[PDB]
RNA sequence: UUUUUU
């Protein structure tokens, strides 16, 4: 076109450690995020809403609450997103007898769960493995093929790193993780 | 009561399903008064739905074209050609350019021939000339950039239609048809970072999925660079905006196995053959 | 490895291709990257020297 | 048995551990300031008259 | 200026007076043995081969 | 005189 040609275009033309507010920022929970990966009995309170509105971003929150049972929210919502994106992830807890509990409380809640201590090994092929410390610096330290498909890692009672004999082990598997890893 | 009538028609006339049919026949009752030719707009409009309501549309539309009934009756002789064959339009067509000589109320008729002669007729010149007067008739709002897009659909200086896509695009936006277009086809053209400018711009924008046109083509434009972490993140997004497609998890699953995960791309590739049993590059790739 | 081709828009296979590799002579016990071949079998998930 | 598993590798060496680790956070917490400041002043040195 | 740095020579030195490294710090086979034990690797392993 | 893991 010639005439049509000019008929037609003329009318075309650093921190790296954010201190996130305790109280204030949320107030759209549900706007965002319509369709949770996970559905509790109850509503989660407000410092649950900011970690699981930054665990939606593949971001690495870290909460520090009093009360054991205000973080599971949070430690059991990045294991619903782990199960929707395929992906797999890591619980770890210092204490043997505490993460059998874990390990019964993760199955009954959803799917496949594994645990890997000492002793026991439950199906080594879940995607919610639950482990000591000391078997994920052991699993670090040769490849093990594992660490390819992970995306959470759950370190679950921070506080130990104050111990004197095995605070080591805390601080050798924070600097041996890969980058891909939250 | 003047604007309320006039404003209660034209939601009658673009309104929704059947069910929003049956609300504009309502309304169609609770403005039941003179004026009858805009009645037949909104029979027009019921046949938008056509059970048990193009019926009672027919005879509304029969009812009201009585005195002249000049925009309306063509209009209708024009639907009733788009519900059958081109026969009818061949003579709307000529009736109406001839009758009603304008530009921007001879658009909507300009559109409904061009919509019932796309079927057989090549029509360089009785419609395709017609979009063109269409679109030097662009009005202010939703009624001619509809047009200008369905005119720039697949020829006729497609650089230009890369324009007029862009144009179509940012006029019109609840449409994911000219934006889609637009950015494929400017991606068939020699520019590429320019398409990424584009594709974080209508990403901002997406409030929670309902983007998964943007995140698919972002996903796929960071897989055929080496920047897995992006891509995948991209294809999640979309993938959460609609779990049936095969097609999201299916790149997604290339996506996984291009970087280092092999069960997980196993996973995902199995997945994405489950469903649509027919595609054999899924299992193959199992 | 005889890879597919892609239909540049809608993406179809078209045929299959070969093309060269290139990430060959890599190993699990002489490289460390997410690249290497996965590992000798269904091992030991840890302790493993070499 | 930290030791043992770096000597073992060979890209990766012991100090490298002992650079990162949160003991060693307010000693080289600025180090990139210490070598940009380096190869900003090794040009300041060059201006005196011999 | 790593405030542990002699405390790591002085540990390699241990480990190469026994039959653990080589001179330069290569891992020898009962380096390697030491290297996948859970526990007193040093003892237990000194304990197999005596 | 409490507590613990490869």
């Amino acid at each position: 076109l010639a005439r049509a040609s000019s008929l037609e275009d003329l009318v075309l033309k650093e921190q790296w450690a954010i201190p996130v507010d305790a109280t204030s920022p949320v107030g759209d929970f549900y706007r965002l995020i319509p369709q949770p990966a996970f559905q509790w009995a109850f509503e989660p309170d407000v410092f649950q809403k900011q970690a699981i509105l930054h665990l939606e971003r593949h971001d690495s929150v870290f909460v520090a609450a009093h009360t054991s049972a205000g973080k599971t929210v949070v430690a059991e919502y990045a294991i619903a997103l782990a199960q929707k994106h395929m992906t797999r992830t890591i619980y770890t807890s210092p204490i043997k007898a505490l993460s059998n509990q874990k390990f019964r409380d993760f199955r009954n809640t959803f799917g496949d769960v594994g645990l890997l201590t000492g002793d026991v090994q439950l199906h080594p092929e879940a995607s919610c493995l639950i482990m000591t410390t000391e078997i994920l610096r052991s699993m670090l330290y040769s490849g093990s093929d594992v660490i390819r498909d992970l995306e959470w890692v759950i370190f679950d009672e921070v506080h130990y790193i104050n111990d004197v004999e095995r605070g080591v082990v805390w601080e050798e598997v924070l600097i041996m993780l890969p980058d891909h890893v939250s | 009561l003047h604007l309320k009538a006039e404003a209660l028609i034209k939601l009658s006339d673009y309104d929704s399903s059947e069910e929003a049919i049956r609300t504009l026949d309502q309304i169609s009752d609770a403005d039941n008064i003179p004026g009858l030719l805009v009645l037949k707009s909104l029979a027009y409009r019921n046949k938008g739905s056509f059970d048990e309501a193009a019926k009672i549309m027919e005879d509304l539309l029969s009812s009201y074209p009585d005195l002249a009934e000049v925009h309306a009756l063509e209009a209708l002789i024009h639907f009733t050609k788009k519900d059958y064959l081109q026969a009818e339009k061949c003579f709307q067509r000529a009736l109406e350019k001839d009758t009603e000589v304008a530009e921007y109320h001879y658009q909507l008729g300009l559109t409904y021939w061009f919509m019932g002669e796309e079927t057989r007729k090549d029509k360089t010149k009785a419609l395709t000339h017609f979009l063109k007067a269409a679109r030097l008739d662009t009005y202010m709002g939703k009624v001619f950039c509809y047009l200008g897009h369905y005119y720039r659909d697949v020829v006729g200086d497609k650089n230009r239609a890369r324009g007029c896509y862009r144009k179509a695009f940012e006029l019109d936006d609840t449409d994911a048809e000219s934006g889609a277009a637009a950015v494929d086809l400017s991606v068939e053209l020699e520019d590429m970072e320019m398409a990424l400018a584009i594709l974080t711009t209508v990403t901002q924008k997406a409030s929670a999925g309902t983007a998964k046109w943007a995140w698919l083509r972002r996903g796929l434009y960071y897989l055929k660079a080496g920047q897995h972490s992006q891509a995948v993140a991209d294809l999640q997004a979309a993938l959460r905006a609609d779990p049936k497609d095969f097609n999201c998890w299916e790149s997604l699953g290339e996506a996984y196995l291009s970087r280092g995960g092999y069960t997980t791309a196993l996973k995902s590739f199995t997945k994405a053959s489950e469903l649509n049993p027919e595609s054999i590059y899924s299992v193959f790739k199992v | 490895d005889l890879q597919a081709q892609r239909h540049p828009t809608t993406g179809q296979i078209l045929g299959y291709k070969e093309v060269l590799l290139e990430n060959t002579n890599l190993s699990a016990t002489t490289s460390l990257s997410l690249r290497r071949p996965p590992g000798p079998a269904s091992q030991s998930l840890w302790g493993n020297p070499t | 048995t930290m030791i043992l598993n770096l000597l073992r590798v060979d890209a990766l060496r012991v100090e490298d551990m002992m650079k990162r680790s949160f003991s060693e956070f307010p000693s080289r917490k600025d180090s990139k300031a210490h070598e940009q400041a380096l190869a900003e002043l090794t040009k300041r040195l060059g201006a005196l008259e011999e | 200026s790593l405030l542990l740095l002699p405390e790591y020579h002085q540990r390699v030195e241990v480990l190469r007076t026994l039959g653990y490294v080589d001179e330069a710090g290569t891992v020898k086979l009962a380096g390697r043995v030491a290297c996948a034990m859970s526990s007193h690797e040093l003892l237990l392993t000194e304990l197999m081969f005596d």
